DNA sequence: TAGGGAGTAATCCCCTTGGCGGTTAAAACGCGGGGGACAGCGCGTACGTGCGTTTAAGCGGTGCTAGAGCTGTCTACGACCAATTGAGCGGCCTCGGCACCGGGATTCTCCA
DNA sequence: TGGAGAATCCCGGTGCCGAGGCCGCTCAATTGGTCGTAGACAGCTCTAGCACCGCTTAAACGCACGTACGCGCTGTCCCCCGCGTTTTAACCGCCAAGGGGATTACTCCCTAGTCTCCAGGCACGTGTCAGATATATACATCCTGTGCATGT
C-alpha cells in the first residue's frame, strides 16, 4: 500500500508517507471483492465514484492600478502595433505605385526597352508584373509639409476605403450566407460536417508533423536529407462547431474540440484526484 | 539644475565595477533560481552554501566574458549599444550557438 | 519564476564590468535566456554526480566537477 | 574444457567484448574492472556505430550511391542535431562542408 | 595490428545489407570507436576517483553515457547498455 | 550571368567537391619551412603532411564561415581583416 | 620565402568554401599570419612527440595527437 | 601577486591579487585562459571608442 | 583458488533547512525627454571579369639510403616488505592587517 | 578662461576576525634489503622518404576596364534612458531542529591471478564479374554551315 500511494502520487506528495499510517488506512478501507473481474473493470466510471472514493487529509486601488497599467502598456503595444501596421500599408502603397509606374512607361515601348526596364524592377516577365501588383492591390485592399500630411491622408482614405469596401463585402457574404439558410439546412450541414472533417484532418497532419519533428527515421527527416542530398484552425473549428451547436440539434456538446479535451474526459484526473475539479494548490 | 551628460556617470560605472570584486547579482534572488531549477532534475535536493557561491561566480563570469565579445562584434559593426544581435554573434563565434 | 530575480539592474552592473556602454532593453531576456541555459548545463552534470555518489546533497566538488566536464574550471572551491 | 561461447554473442553482440575488456583493464581506467562494465561500454559502442552508419547510408542512396565514403559520412555526423553535438570539435578528412550560402550574399 | 574493422562491417551489413564502405570511410569510422571508447573510458575513470572507488562497474558505464552523449542519444545509449548487461547477467 | 551570380555558382562548386583546395607542393614546403625552426633535418610520413593539411584547410575554411557573419553584422559582404581578427578575438586564439 | 606559395586563389577557394561572396585584397596577407600561426602550433607539438618517440620522422599519430591536445580532432588517420 | 599586493599597499594576498598576476603576464593568461577565480573581478578596461 | 573491496548496520554530528523580526539599501516607479541609430544619397575606387602569356604544378620515372621497426640480452630500478620516526593534521592560540567610519582635502565636469 | 558642487581620495582612529603561529601525536615517509622483469641497448632488415630529372599543359599571374559597393555626409526623433522618488524584500542577526553525509565494523562474493587450450581473426592470395572501354555489320536520322532567293 506504501508502494502504490509512492507510485500514485507520481509528481511529490508533501507529506511523510509512514508504513504505519498506510497499515491504518489498510484497516478501515479496504475489503475483498466478492467477483473481481466485473467489479474492477468498472469501477473509475465517472457516474457513482463520489461513493467509492475514500480521502484521507494531513495537517480594490491596487488592482485598480495594476489593471491599469496592463491597460496602458497594452495601450503602447497596441499603438506600436498599429504605428507598424500603417507603415507596413504605406510602404505597399509606395511599392504598388512603382510599379504602376513601370506598368505605364511599358505602355508604348519596344520589347526592348520593355525588357530594361523589367530587369531593372528584377521581374522575369510582364506577368510575374502584372501577378505583383495584383498580390500589391489585394494586400493593400485587405489591410512640403502640407504634400506630406495630403499623401499620408490620402493613403490612409485608401485605406480605410479598402477597409470599407473588404467590411462590405463579407457583410454581402454574410447576407447571402443567412439569405441561403432561410432555405436548405441540410446540404448546408453536410458541408459543415465535411469542412469540419476536412479541418480535423489538417489539425491531425500538423500534429503528426510536430510529433515527426522530434523524431528521426520519419521518412520526414530521411526526405529531407534525399532532397539536400540531391540539391549537393482552432479558431475555425470552434467558429464552425458553435454554428453546428446552434443550428443543429444532431450536434452536441461532447462532440465539440473542447470536449474533447478537458478533465471531465480524462480517467487519470477521476484515478487521482476524483470527480470534483482539479486541486488549486490550497492549504486543505 | 546640474545634470552630468548621458555616458559621463556609465564610465564612472565601468570604473567602479572594474575595480570591485563583488558579486554584481543579488544572492538571493540567485539562491533561488538556482533551486527553482534543480527540483526539475530531482526533488528535495540540497546545497551547500559553497555550492550555490560556485555556480554564481561562474555564472558571473561566464556573462561577462560573453558581453566582453558581445561589445567588440557591436563595435565591428560600427555601434556603440549591443544587441540581441551582437550577443548572438558573440556567442555562436565562441562555440556556444 | 525565480529568473526575474536576475534583475534589470543586476544584468546592468555586469554589462557595465564588461566595458558596455549603451544597453538595449532586449539585452536583458536575452541574458536571462542565456544565463538559464547555462545553469541548466551544469545543474544536470553537478546532478549526475551526485545521483552517482549516491548523495541527496549537492556538494561544491559536483558543481566543480561539472564546470571542469565543460572547460570553465573554478578556482577557489576544492 | 567445455566449448568456448564467445562473451560477444553470450552477449547479443556483434562488437568484440572481448577486446573492450582487456582496454579498459590494460588501458589503466581503474585497478578493477567488472564483466558488467566491458558488456555495457561495447553495447553502447555499438549503437552510435550503428546510428552515424545508418545516416550515412541514408545520406549514400539520396546521392545513388552503393558504398559509403567520407563525405557521406560527414554529411550525416552534420544534420543530426545530435551526432553533431557529439562530434561538433571533430573533423572529418575527405568529408568537405555542407552545402550553405547566406541569405544577404543570394540573388535580390 | 586491431581495428574494429570487422565488426564495423558486421553492423553495416547488418543495418545497410547491400551496401559498403570504402577503406577511408572504415578508417574515419574506426577512429570514431576509438574516440568514444576513450571518452567514455576517462570519465567513468574520473568518477571512480571521484567517489574513492578502485573500479569501474555497469554503473561508471551508465553514469558516464549519461554525462558524454546529449539527449535521445544519451537515452537510447543507456537502454542498449541496458539491455546488453542484462542478456548477460541472464546467460 | 548578371554579376554576383558567377561568385554563388563558385562557392557552390567548391562546397559539393571534397578536393583539398591548396596545392599539395606548396603546402609541403610551407611545412619543411616550419619544421626546421623547430628541429633540423626532420623527416615527414606522406601521411603526416596530408593529415597537417586536411586539418589546416579545415581550421581556414571554418576560419572564413566565423568570419563572414562578422563583415554580414557591420552590415558587408566584403570580408576584411577586422574580420578574422574579431573571430580570432571571440574565438579566443588570440 | 614560401609562405607566398599559398596563393591568392588557393585563399581565394577556401574563402568560397566558407560562403564569402567578395574578398577585400588584404585578407590574402592576414591568411597567411593566421596559418603560419596555427601551424606552427600544431608543428611544435608533433615534432615534441616525435622527439620523444626518439623518431627521426615526424608520422601521422603524430599530428592527429598534436590535433586532438588542442581540440581540432582529425578523423581519418 | 606579492607585487599586485605591494603595488595596493597591502601585506596579504587576496584573491585580486592572483587575477591581477596572472592576466597581466601573457604566458600565465595562456595557461589559465579558460579558467574563472573566484572573487578575481577583472582588469581595467574601457574600449578605445567608448571613451568622450 | 585467494583475499580484500565493498555492501551494510549501528551510530551521530555539523552543516544545511528552516523560521522570525527589524532595518535600510536597493529595486522599481510616475512622469519627462534626447543623441546617436538609421535611412537616404552620392561618389569614387577597388574588386570582378576576361583575355593573353608565362611558370612551375603535377605525373611519372630512377635511384639511393636513412632510419623506422624488429629481435635478442641483461641489468638496474622499481615493487614489495617490515621497522622506525618526524613532518604534517587538528585545533587551540594571540595579536595585527584590514574593514570601516568619518572627516577633510582634492580633482573633475560642463556649461556660463 | 572661469564657477557650483559632485565624485573622488587620503588620513586617522577603532576594533575584530582571521593571518601568522605553537603542542601533541600518529601514520605516512624513510631505511634497508630482495628480486625479477621492463626497458635500454646493440645489431640488423628493408620501407619509404628524399633527391633528382624531363616533360606536358592546367593553372597562375599580369593587365585592362568598369561598376557596384563601400563609405562619407545629412537629417530626423525612438524607445530607451533618466531623475527623485516610492516601495520592497533581501539582508542580518539569532535561534531551533534534525537530514543525511560521515565513521566503524563485519562479512562475503566479487574479480584478480594462474595454468591451460583452441578458434577467431588477421595477413595473404585469388578470382570474378558489374559496369565500362571500343566496334564490326548495316542504315536512318538529326544537325547546322552556308548559299540562294525573296522581300523590303
Amino acid at each position: 500500500m506504501l508502494k502504490l500511494l509512492k507510485l500514485k502520487y507520481y509528481t511529490g506528495f508533501p507529506g511523510k508517507l509512514n508504513s504505519s499510517q498506510t497499515e491504518h488506512m489498510v484497516r478501515d478501507f479496504c475489503y475483498v471483492s466478492l467477483d473481481y473481474d466485473r467489479e474492477l473493470a468498472g469501477y473509475l466510471d465517472w457516474t457513482g465514484l463520489e461513493d467509492r472514493e475514500r480521502i484521507v487529509q494531513y495537517p480594490e486601488e491596487e488592482l485598480a492600478r495594476i489593471a491599469e497599467r496592463k491597460k496602458e502598456s497594452g495601450r503602447r503595444l497596441q499603438e506600436q502595433a498599429a504605428k507598424m501596421r500603417l507603415e507596413r500599408l504605406m510602404k505597399k502603397e509606395q511599392e504598388l505605385e512603382y510599379y504602376k509606374d513601370i506598368q505605364r512607361r511599358m505602355q508604348g515601348e519596344s520589347k526592348k526597352e520593355i525588357k530594361r526596364l523589367l530587369d531593372e524592377a528584377e521581374l522575369k516577365d510582364e506577368a510575374a508584373l502584372e501577378r505583383v501588383i495584383r498580390d500589391l492591390e489585394r494586400s493593400i485592399k485587405r489591410a512640403r509639409q502640407q504634400r506630406l500630411l495630403k499623401s499620408n491622408w490620402e493613403a490612409r482614405q485608401r485605406a480605410k476605403a479598402e477597409k470599407e469596401a473588404e467590411k462590405a463585402r463579407l457583410a454581402e457574404e454574410a447576407r447571402l450566407d443567412e439569405e441561403r439558410r432561410k432555405n436548405d439546412l441540410e446540404g448546408w450541414l453536410e458541408e459543415k460536417r465535411q469542412l469540419r472533417l476536412a479541418k480535423l484532418n489538417q489539425l491531425k497532419e500538423r500534429e503528426r508533423l510536430k510529433a515527426d519533428l522530434g523524431n528521426r527515421k520519419s521518412l520526414a527527416s530521411q526526405i529531407r536529407m534525399k532532397n539536400i542530398a540531391n540539391l549537393a484552425l482552432e479558431a475555425a473549428i470552434r467558429s464552425l462547431e458553435n454554428d453546428l451547436l446552434r443550428y443543429d440539434k444532431t450536434f452536441s456538446y461532447d462532440m465539440t474540440l473542447d470536449a474533447q479535451r478537458d478533465w471531465s474526459k480524462s480517467l487519470l484526473h477521476a484515478f487521482r484526484y476524483g470527480p470534483r475539479p482539479f486541486d488549486p494548490s490550497s492549504q486543505a | 539644475p546640474h545634470r552630468y551628460r548621458p555616458g559621463t556617470v556609465a564610465l564612472r560605472e565601468i570604473r567602479r565595477y572594474q575595480k570591485s570584486t563583488e558579486l554584481l547579482i543579488r544572492k538571493l534572488p540567485f539562491q533561488r533560481l538556482v533551486r527553482e531549477i534543480a527540483q526539475d532534475f530531482k526533488t528535495d535536493l540540497r546545497f551547500q552554501s559553497s555550492a550555490v557561491m560556485a555556480l554564481q561566480e561562474a555564472s558571473e563570469a561566464y556573462l561577462v566574458g560573453l558581453f566582453e565579445d558581445t561589445n567588440l562584434c557591436a563595435i565591428h559593426a560600427k555601434r556603440v549599444t549591443i544587441m540581441p544581435k551582437d550577443i548572438q554573434l558573440a556567442r555562436r563565434i565562441r562555440g556556444e550557438r | 519564476d525565480n529568473i526575474q530575480g536576475i534583475t534589470k539592474p543586476a544584468i546592468r552592473r555586469l554589462a557595465r564590468r564588461g566595458g558596455v556602454k549603451r544597453i538595449s532593453g532586449l539585452i536583458y531576456e536575452e541574458t536571462r535566456g542565456v544565463l538559464k541555459v547555462f545553469l541548466e548545463n551544469v545543474i544536470r552534470d553537478a546532478v549526475t554526480y551526485t545521483e552517482h555518489a549516491k548523495r541527496k546533497t549537492v556538494t561544491a566538488m559536483d558543481v566543480v566537477y561539472a564546470l571542469k566536464r565543460q572547460g570553465r574550471t573554478l578556482y577557489g572551491f576544492g | 574444457r567445455a566449448k568456448a561461447k564467445t562473451r560477444s554473442s553470450r552477449a547479443g553482440l556483434q562488437f568484440p567484448v572481448g577486446r573492450v575488456h582487456r582496454l579498459l583493464r590494460k588501458g589503466n581506467y581503474a585497478e578493477r574492472v567488472g564483466a558488467g562494465a566491458p558488456v555495457y561500454l561495447a553495447a553502447v559502442l555499438e549503437y552510435l556505430t550503428a546510428e552515424i552508419l545508418e545516416l550515412a547510408g541514408n545520406a549514400a542512396r539520396d546521392n545513388k550511391k552503393t558504398r559509403i565514403i567520407p563525405r557521406h559520412l560527414q554529411l550525416a555526423i552534420r544534420n543530426d542535431e545530435e551526432l553533431n553535438k557529439l562530434l561538433g570539435k571533430v573533423t572529418i578528412a575527405q568529408g568537405g562542408v555542407l552545402p550553405n550560402i547566406q541569405a544577404v550574399l543570394l540573388p535580390k | 595490428k586491431e581495428s574494429y574493422s570487422v565488426y564495423v562491417y558486421k553492423v553495416l551489413k547488418q543495418v545497410h545489407p547491400d551496401t559498403g564502405i570504402s577503406s577511408k570511410a572504415m578508417g574515419i569510422m574506426n577512429s570514431f570507436v576509438n574516440d568514444i571508447f576513450e571518452r567514455i573510458a576517462g570519465e567513468a575513470s574520473r568518477l571512480a576517483h571521484y567517489n574513492k572507488r578502485s573500479t569501474i562497474t555497469s554503473r561508471e558505464i551508465q553514469t558516464a553515457v549519461r554525462l558524454l552523449l546529449p539527449g535521445e542519444l544519451a537515452k537510447h545509449a543507456v537502454s542498449e547498455g541496458t539491455k546488453a548487461v542484462t542478456k548477460y547477467t541472464s546467460s
